[PDB]
């Protein structure tokens, strides 16, 4: 029996929340 | 943890594509 | 109540097991419908385990789902025994404990209150192995036993499990608190099979498709040794005949379905599926003998009536003695005298329901190991029998012995006495037969202790008995059998059966001038004495 | 009564008592309910609940088994046909039995005893070592055999070798059987061949003493004794005792009358034939000779055991 | 009486007579008779003989005259890993689409 | 998927900047 494990990350910048704000304030 | 990526990856091209139909 | 409002033992449809069904609602299900106050007066618990062993061919998963179902369960989760795996380190063990999570959850949240969860593991033994690196099957028996009884209390849980092996398991699982009650599911009796056949049979009986011919209580009769799967093969297989009995006939040649609808199950369907369509596991099998006796058993002299006349006394012995379950017999003699037709034919005629005979021929090119599994193997189905019959042939080709060195295996002798001396279970019976050719040196190992009586084949040694054979065996004419009357009889002669035969058969060869000539020297060519 | 119960129970574990009651408890209260098909509780008979010794006799006797204590199954495997006193020397071993283990219950400076039991074969040696544990009354007594370890190596031999006397060590008292010294080494008169990884281990294991004054007691079985002087094994062992053969006609006839067998004018007939010679045989083969000569007509059974009598009264 | 020649296989012909008529009559049967004889039918057949004598063959006629679905073939060495066991993984994977089958079209 | 995120990435340029205009 054998075995490990790994992960990683990748380029994302989502920030969703401020273009959400941002898009709202644009809406009203 | 791919699946909340792909939740929210779909609600932000749901939400850019018809916010920018509003405002143009 | 925590049962179901309606059920009824005669619906569950199973037949045969009474008193198991009995002992295990006593033991493990008293307490669980004793009015509450009185319980919490005890303030005993409940138990919460139970195992199940039985031979392959008892269904004891239609036990399982049975008893889920008679209960007010709620859904009975299930596990085939090899899943939970998984390569990755530290997998097996959360999955072990996801299993628990709604019990916990109702046990934090309700108390005394919660309803029951149960939960039915396939095959304990496929993972749950002695512990002790044993790899991945360490860690989860200690989360499991973890679980169970653990640091804290669980009192809403009930888990059961069925294995074939019951010594391979993990002692440490098998405590006074966790898994206590076990119970034996074996073969039934003539009345299990008879309840089968009717739990079997009450549709068709319904409508009236079944032809009043077919008895059900001679079916039960003859079937011998069979068990629950090998009956419903039967009634399916019967089905099939009768229905291709009518493919040929009536939808064969799209004509009135009439005669099609006149469809009813005889009993020439039952006795023709009976023969050549399924095979027991644990009863006779009519095609070794065949495949032994290629020849028959003529008699050519008086012997073999003796010997036939001591193995009955054997046999009946064997049969109606108590305080002798286990009896042996060695048979001896020169070679190609006749030996294993002789113990095929005696073992034939003995008409117990399971017989089994073992030859090197089906272990060729095997290691030690494996004929020593193989027969262990053999022998511990033929201890679950009431009455059996074993044959071993050929013992010193089983030992590899070579009279050069000598040299042979020590093991097999080893284990081979062994088993010689090792009485079933209590009340049940046992017969073993031997065959050699080299009595002396099977002396010389001490072996003979072990066997309990002998019996001596002899050779043809008289030109009378010479002539009388050839006669019984239809060849040649009378002026040939007259000059080699007036030949024979001077001398003696020493051959055995199997090497006349094949002398016989180099001799009808040639033309019919020179074939007594040819017969005649070669018999004497290969003539020797004591 | 609890001081019955407490006495009558040894060696049990904390998780066993427990489980003992809650099955005496079980089998009490089921009792009242009478329901085979349909669930039904007889409300009536609840009312009055009580428990008798009765449930606990009976789930000591047929629920509850001990891990570490004495079962009783293994005394009924081995004396199947009992004992029974055919002659003098019976007695004696069975008071040399009885001898030794008082020695080893009651005395210091001397925690370990060993004894060998030797005869001929089919003399009936084995069940007589039962029959002497059984007398002890010891808390612990286990029997070790060859019959559980068929196509073992020779490393699972003595893991089981460790194993058994390891669980022996963790009581006061303890008495163990060795059976068949001989199978357990491999032996055979070729060669001659054997194991000796198992001969070392049993050696060294004659004289390991228990930790901090706990007594001990081994019980050996063998019938060549020959062999296993020859292998300075007798050293270990600290005596010896024998088993004979049955030698005397009237011995034969007492044997025979006890058995429940010929009789009458069939026994005066038999005491007519073999009075005037020496027989020498052992009961195994004597039990065996009685059942085969049994299948016979009843006018033939007196000359068909007499004729094999003869056959195998061999060295008289 | 079913049918084989001129479509591929056309050395074996008497061997779909014995194997059909010792399985093949529970499907052939007009179903209402049947649920009421209240049967299971064969639930897997084995054939075995020397290699490359047409077994693949036989097997694609038999299950395209039966109208079952495409059949999913597979290999024996392909499947066996040195991951502590993934082999159940890969034996998984095969019964799905009768599992879903199964819970949506019921009986 | 990340190519309809390239195809969503390619028109929000292009509709921010006409709105820009
Ligand atoms: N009355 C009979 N007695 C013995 N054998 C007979 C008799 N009638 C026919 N035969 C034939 O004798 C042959 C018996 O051969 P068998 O294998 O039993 O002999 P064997 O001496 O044990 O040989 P082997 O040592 O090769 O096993 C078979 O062909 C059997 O058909
Ligand atoms: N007085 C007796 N003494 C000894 N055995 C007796 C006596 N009476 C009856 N028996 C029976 O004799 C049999 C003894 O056989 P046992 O196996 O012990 O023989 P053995 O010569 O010691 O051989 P083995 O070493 O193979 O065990 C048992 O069935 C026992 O019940
Ligand atoms: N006593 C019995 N009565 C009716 N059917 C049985 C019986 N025993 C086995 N079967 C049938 O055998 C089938 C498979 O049994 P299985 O659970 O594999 O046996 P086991 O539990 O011994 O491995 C079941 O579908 C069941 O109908
Ligand atoms: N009876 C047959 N008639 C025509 N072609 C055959 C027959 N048997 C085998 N073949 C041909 O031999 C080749 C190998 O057959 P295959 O189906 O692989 O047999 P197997 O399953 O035994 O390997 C195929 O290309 C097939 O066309």
């Amino acid at each position: 029996i054998s075995k490990q494990a790994l992960s990683e990350i990748e380029t994302r910048h989502s920030e969703i929340i401020k273009l959400e704000n941002s898009i709202r304030e644009l809406h009203d | 943890r791919a699946d909340q990526l792909a939740d929210e990856s779909l609600e932000s091209t749901r939400r850019m594509l018809q916010l920018v139909e509003e405002s143009k | 109540s925590i049962i179901n409002p309606d059920w009824n033992f005669e619906k569950m449809g199973i037949g045969g097991l009474d008193k198991e069904f009995s002992d295990i609602f006593r033991r493990a299900f008293a307490s669980r419908v004793f009015p509450p106050e009185i319980v919490e007066q005890m303030g005993c618990k409940h138990v919460k385990g139970i195992l199940l062993y039985g031979p392959p061919g008892c269904g004891k998963t239609l036990l399982a789902r049975q008893i889920g179902k008679m209960l007010n369960a709620r859904e009975p989760k299930v596990v085939n025994g090899p899943e939970i795996l998984n390569k990755y380190v530290g997998e097996s063990e959360a999955n072990i404990r996801k299993l628990f999570a709604d019990a916990e959850e109702e046990q934090r949240r309700l108390g005394a209150n919660s309803g029951l969860h149960i939960i039915i593991f396939d095959e304990i033994d496929a993972i749950c192995k002695q512990r002790g690196s044993t790899g991945v099957h360490d860690t989860v028996v200690n989360q499991l036993l973890s679980k169970i009884d653990g640091v804290e209390q669980l009192n809403n849980i009930l888990v059961i499990g069925m294995t074939n092996r019951p010594d391979l398991i993990d002692e440490a699982l098998l405590r006074p608190g966790r898994l206590e009650v076990k119970m034996e599911i074996g073969l039934p009796d003539e009345k299990g099979r008879l309840q089968i056949l009717h739990i079997h049979t009450a549709r068709m009986r319904g409508h009236q498709l079944l032809s009043a011919d077919v008895d059900i209580k001679e079916l039960a009769v003859e079937t011998k040794n069979f068990s629950g799967a090998e009956l419903e093969g039967l009634v399916r297989a019967a089905q099939s005949t009768a229905m291709n009995r009518h493919i040929k006939a009536s939808t064969k040649v799209e004509v009135d379905m009439e005669k099609a609808e006149s469809l009813q199950v005889t009993r020439g369907d039952f006795l023709a599926s009976l023969e050549n369509d399924i095979k027991p596991a644990f009863g006779t099998n009519q095609e070794d003998y065949a495949s032994y006796i290629m020849n028959g058993i003529i008699k050519w002299g008086d012997p073999v009536t003796r010997v036939l006349d001591d193995g009955e006394l054997l046999v009946q012995q064997t049969k109606n003695s108590d305080r002798t379950p286990l009896v042996s017999v060695l048979l001896e003699g020169p070679p190609h005298s006749g030996k294993t037709a002789l113990a095929a034919k005696i073992a034939e005629e003995s008409n117990f329901p399971f017989i089994k005979i073992c030859s090197p021929d089906k272990m060729i090119g095997f290691s030690e190991t494996a004929k020593c599994q193989a027969m262990k193997k053999i022998f511990d189905d033929a201890y679950k029998s009431q009455l059996s019959c074993v044959v071993v042939d050929d013992i010193e080709r089983l030992l590899d012995y070579v009279p050069i060195g000598p040299r042979f295996s020590n093991l097999v002798l080893q284990a081979l006495l062994v088993l010689l001396k090792k009485a079933p279970p209590q009340g049940r019976k046992l017969l073993i037969i031997g065959t050699t050719s080299r009595k002396d040196v099977l002396q010389e190992m001490e072996m003979l202790n072990a066997f309990s009586t002998t019996i001596h084949v002899p050779n043809i040694a008289t030109g009378e008995q010479l002539l009388e054979a050839l006669e019984l065996l239809g060849n040649f004419k009378d002026k040939e059998r007259t000059t080699i009357a007036q030949q024979v009889k001077g001398k003696k002669v020493w051959i055995g059966i199997k090497k006349l035969l094949m002398l016989i058969e180099m001799s009808l060869q040639m033309d019919p001038e020179y074939r007594v000539r040819k017969f005649l020297a070669l018999l004497r060519e290969e003539g020797a004495s004591p």
